[PDB]
């Protein structure tokens, strides 16, 4: 009959404890397990995973036309698109990053963007992909832009180019949620020359942009999302 | 000398050919292969029709208008009238097979359009009502001719959204799946090789798909001036290692 | 640190550890001829 | 130490890692390093949190539920009367843990079953009740409960767990699925028949739990709730797919709101920050 | 043995150690011995109990808060009504502990987290219910509560706490900083605006806590208080500063009242004893 | 099922106790250390240091 | 006085765990086995026995 | 790994275990390998859940 | 995993291991003269 | 005394140890040349 003594916190139900507990069916055999390809270990390993950025936000409902940059020929200088870059709100709070980063607290890495060009084959372009780090607004033209970070892309037989952001910070995790001390830069296009295209051709070519995580990609601090809810239980 | 574009498939009595590939994709790293002792549970020996059924199967063509919306197949279920597949497929009680999709779409370097063919293993269907309501068995089962997108929606058949994958998900994660994409500049095809993923060693061909490939258009079609509006898209398929179990009478399905 | 296990049946255990064994590649290339980062992705 | 980035200088080559063939279905792991001078970082972490059995491995609530403690004297339907209730075990009723589960298709693991019931008096009574429930494991074919004492609740061979009002019962369950996972999604009906449902399938029971207080009645009636967590142990997930973005609305179907059209937020310019 | 003293005799040198510069802004370290003949004499003494581990491991009140259980029908603010409520874990509201961390600059340690929940009834009622509280730790971009029983109290990936009034409960959590430590002071902005506020930094965040009662309601109404307590474990602090003399007035300001004249106590003469 | 007798004092918290919890956050990687200059380790390290006395007291 | 924490479930009665008890009749010595023909381990020792099917049903 | 079914091809003897005689009192251990062509398989169960202690337990 | 017994009499201790040595034989085939299967179960 | 570590957690432990490598210096003679006590502190 040893003398033991009982702690603060004893009898809790602690959601997030690890224990042993007894099982409900002893003695129990479970069906054997088969081989089944494609299996996850680690959310790290599908956000790896490049999937389209809904850039063309504009509108009032959802529609394929989201995923789609429009390019117009014969324009010089002038802006494609711009965005904040915030990955837990904006236009990636849908994608796949964007939508795992929501069940965690803190981000830290670098990032991938691709954009891939669909217009005819016997077209032609320069663009110029720029990332602007915290600290100022984001550029207001293409001189303020190539100052950062940034991509002159040469469209032709490679039909994607890739852009990575390099973790360009002070403190070394920024918040999911949209915090201002913590925020990363912004993200723009220009033409760095302009779009051409062939004789009987015309009207917008478009642009497929993809985003994901590099290796370099953190998480951290598990907690719920602000992309699911109910008002009452479901029932069949 | 040789290119990651020209490419030749030879399965069977059937031999395909493409000049503007662009690589192809092996679903999660895995290549299709037999059921193995340890992992079969039905004792029975199962049959290998071989070079009979493991042959390419062209669906009946459809055509990419500057308004589509997209296509949906359900696997086995497009394949149930091919040859001798269909056949094996209606008279064992349970089957098993991966497949070689061929996804062809030629045009000129005059035109611009992207597709995004995927393969989604478990593609559970939304009904047209939501609720409690379920998608009617012979919507998820029509064949060869699949799923048309820009179909008007009908009382218990699936949604239209390719939006919204016909599921309640973002088409842009459609990614996750394996994929490739069919972008004229580049591309002429898309070939993608399935292995067979199931929670089940074996399991019945006609009460259950595997999977559902689905060919969306993303970047909208555009022709040159002058140039016929339209293009079509063809679809070529073909069952690898595949067997079947449980023979007896032929199965009988609803219609 | 340690832990015994109390109970008979494996399922009354508790938490399995990290499965070091990440691997993106079978959802990243999944490419049946091998790609490599800074070559023409098609020749 | 694992390298998070190297030390990369100035370049001028015909390997142009900045380009690339999306069309291909491929994500090659290109780092800042191919398109930015770098310096060396250590990575100084290992994944841990985002481990599959950690993303699964906390309790979450998948049921509330209640059930009363009146005098039985006179009533013919003991179920209405909510002497006692039933839950037919499914993950996906409440939201927040199915959105997670459903990351992947097939899911295999044991379950940490927590049970709390809390109790409630809502009008006058002259003392709280201190109250027995008893939790019966119902498997598929066993005999259901029909009076809140029936022969039912011996549970000779069913398991049920005794325990008090304001605490909780804690006990672990092993997959207990007919097939080597468990079907987060099932793309097809039990039977070749026009009419059968779609989707739902015995491949995803985990059975039906049955409630009732074993204490008699007392002068008041005492309100129990009955609030039920899951918790994931020793996890295995295969093939990730997309995350949900519209709302649920039904048990295990895939069925969404047909007046639910803007997921995604918008701008008015595709160009402002 | 550690010596405190040593003998030391008489002196005649040219070596003067009771002279120094200040100037410089050094402390040279004279003993008695410097300046007067001593014995040897031992520590006997190791300085335990002013290691900061020390100074900052006992557990410290840091917040005080009520809730209610009544009848939540028709009340159309559940927070208003004391339903359930809301802290964001900071260390600086409550004074003692304030001071004591504020001795440094940057601070870096693990908490342990004990809470108490005391219930009352101030107004008649025929008994005392036996509550059970929920506390959940809301990590910011997490889904705020709207309700007592929202989707949110699910908590799927927050971690969540019950236990009983009158009962407490315990849980460590580790270094949250986005940071290598935590900052005690910060002179800066989130960002170059004019108008911005200064000094507070998402740099301290700790997080938000949630509470409520998950029982439902009974006759009477009662009102639940909750005391949380913070300890400090494996501590490291750096940059001692100078103690806080005046009030303070505001959370995470050095703010000090105007009107606040005299810290320093006063005589009369400089001369008296 | 081990017997055992609980002793006087069993539930009551002092804070000044110091003794195990199970972790909130379980499997979470705290930010690396940086080397800081200034490390404080005991408060007798600071009092050695000389401040100025208020010896004008008169006011 | 060896410090504890008591968890989630302490004190139910689920009558499918499997733990040791205070015997209530200490020192007792149960009556010797005997040889019994018939010994059963395992149910599915006893299935493996064929018994008749009633199909004629009808009645 | 105990063997739940061999591997079993096609027969024509004159050993013929289909055949038997239930007047005698026994239930010989027939398998479907004595009437149907098999193929191997593994029992990956021990019948842990069947012992009459748990039964009973 | 690990057991070991806090009370004198073995009635005391939980539950016995599995009996492996299962024989359906005692009642599948109790049988004076062996009959060996495939053989005429009466000549 | 004796402790074992029932958690997986390192924050789960109790407290840390005493220090013992006090260094009042960094802050009573942060100098850059060196003062000995007993020398001219300015010569
Ligand atoms: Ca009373």
């Amino acid at each position: 009959g040893l003398p033991t003594t009982t702690l603060p916190g004893s009898g809790q139900f602690l959601t997030t404890d690890d224990r042993q507990s007894p099982s409900a069916l002893p003695s129990y055999e479970p069906t054997p397990r088969i081989h089944i390809p494609g299996k996850v270990r680690n959310l790290l390993e599908i956000i790896q995973v490049g999937t389209l950025i809904p850039m063309n936000n504009t509108g009032t409902n959802d529609n394929v036309t989201n995923y789609l940059i429009p390019l117009h020929a014969d324009r010089q200088n002038e802006q494609i698109f711009g965005t904040k870059l915030y990955i837990g709100d904006g236009v990636f709070k849908t994608t796949l990053l964007g939508e795992i980063a929501q069940y965690y607290t803190h981000w830290s890495g670098s990032l991938r963007i691709s954009l891939m060009y669909t217009g005819p084959a016997l077209s032609s372009a320069k663009i110029i992909l720029a990332y602007t780090p915290p600290g100022t607004r984001g550029p207001e033209d293409k001189k303020e832009a190539m100052l950062g970070t940034h991509v002159v892309w040469d469209i032709g037989l490679q039909s994607t180019i890739v852009m990575t952001i390099p973790w360009t910070s002070g403190v070394q995790f920024r918040y999911t949620d949209p915090d201002t001390y913590t925020s990363a830069g912004y993200l723009s296009c220009w033409y760095l020359t302009s779009l051409i295209l062939p004789p009987q051709t015309s009207g917008q070519v478009y642009l497929l942009s993809f985003i994901s995580a590099c290796p370099d990609f953190k998480l951290r601090l598990m907690k719920d999302t602000q992309t699911i809810s109910q008002t009452d239980a479901l029932t069949e | 000398g040789y290119s990651d574009r020209v490419q030749q498939i030879t399965l069977g009595n059937s031999t395909i050919t493409t000049q503007e590939a662009r690589n192809a994709i092996v679903c999660y790293a895995e290549w299709p292969e037999y059921l193995s002792d340890n992992d079969a549970s039905d004792v029975n020996k199962t049959s290998k029709p071989d070079i009979s059924v493991c042959r390419f199967y062209t669906l009946d063509s459809k055509t990419w208008k500057a308004t589509s919306k997209g296509w949906c197949w359900k696997l086995p279920d497009a394949l149930k009238d091919m040859g001798v597949f269909g056949q094996n497929m209606f008279y064992h009680s349970l089957g098993r097979t991966g497949y070689t999709i061929h996804v062809q779409c030629n045009a000129t370097k005059f035109h611009s359009g992207c597709l995004l063919v995927v393969v989604i293993p478990e593609h559970q269907l939304a009904s047209h009502e939501g609720g409690t309501v379920s998608v009617k068995y012979k919507y998820t089962h029509p064949g060869d001719r699949g799923i048309d997108l820009d179909t008007v929606e009908v009382a218990g058949g699936p949604t239209s959204d390719a939006i919204y994958n016909m599921d309640g998900t973002l088409l842009g994660n459609l990614l996750i799946f394996p994929h490739q994409f069919i972008n004229m500049r580049t591309n002429n095809t898309a070939t993608i090789v399935v292995p067979y993923i199931n929670s089940v060693p074996i399991d019945s061909m006609t009460r259950h798909n595997n999977v559902s490939l689905m060919v969306v258009p993303i970047a909208p079609l555009n022709a040159p001036t002058g140039s016929s509006p339209t293009l079509p898209v063809t679809v070529t398929i073909a069952p690898m290692c595949t067997e079947f179990t449980g023979i007896r009478s032929r199965s009988i399905v609803p219609q | 640190y340690t832990v015994i296990n109390y109970y008979k049946d494996a399922a009354s255990s508790s938490s399995a550890g990290q499965s070091f064994s990440m691997d993106p590649s079978k959802f990243t290339e999944p490419v049946k001829d091998l790609m490599l980062k800074g070559a023409p992705a098609l020749n | 130490q694992t390298l998070a980035s190297v030390s990369s200088g100035p370049k001028h080559t015909q390997s142009v890692p900045a380009l690339t063939a999306n069309e291909t279905g491929a994500t090659l792991p290109t780092r800042p390093s191919d398109n930015v001078e770098t310096r060396t970082t250590y990575m100084h972490f290992n994944g841990s949190e985002t481990d599959v059995e950690s993303f699964l491995g906390r309790a979450a609530c998948v049921h509330v539920t209640e059930i009363k403690n009146k005098n039985a004297a006179g009533l013919d339907n003991h179920r209405k009367e909510g002497l006692f209730n039933d839950w037919k075990i499914n993950l996906s009723s409440l939201v927040q843990l199915r959105k997670k589960l459903e990351l992947f298709t097939y899911v295999r693991f044991d379950s940490e079953y927590t049970i709390l019931a809390t109790a409630s008096q809502p009008e006058a009574s002259s003392y709280s009740s201190n109250l027995t429930v008893q939790a019966m494991y119902v498997p598929p074919g066993a005999p259901n409960p029909k009076e809140w004492d029936d022969y039912t609740w011996q549970s000779a061979s069913n398991p049920s767990v005794f325990f008090k009002v304001g605490e909780t019962s804690r006990f672990s369950v092993p997959f207990v699925g007919i097939a080597s996972a468990y079907n987060c999604f099932y793309d097809g009906y039990s039977h070749d028949d026009p009419d059968t449902p779609y989707g739902i399938t015995v491949l995803n029971h985990m059975g039906s739990m049955a409630f009732r207080v074993v204490n008699e009645h007392d002068v008041h009636t005492t309100i129990v709730k009955i609030r039920v967590y899951h918790r994931a142990k020793h996890v295995e997930a295969w093939i990730p797919r997309a995350p949900r973005a519209l709302p649920y609305v039904s048990i295990g179907r895939t069925n969404y709101p047909r007046d639910s059209k803007t997921i995604v937020k918008k701008r008015t310019n595709i160009k402002t920050y």
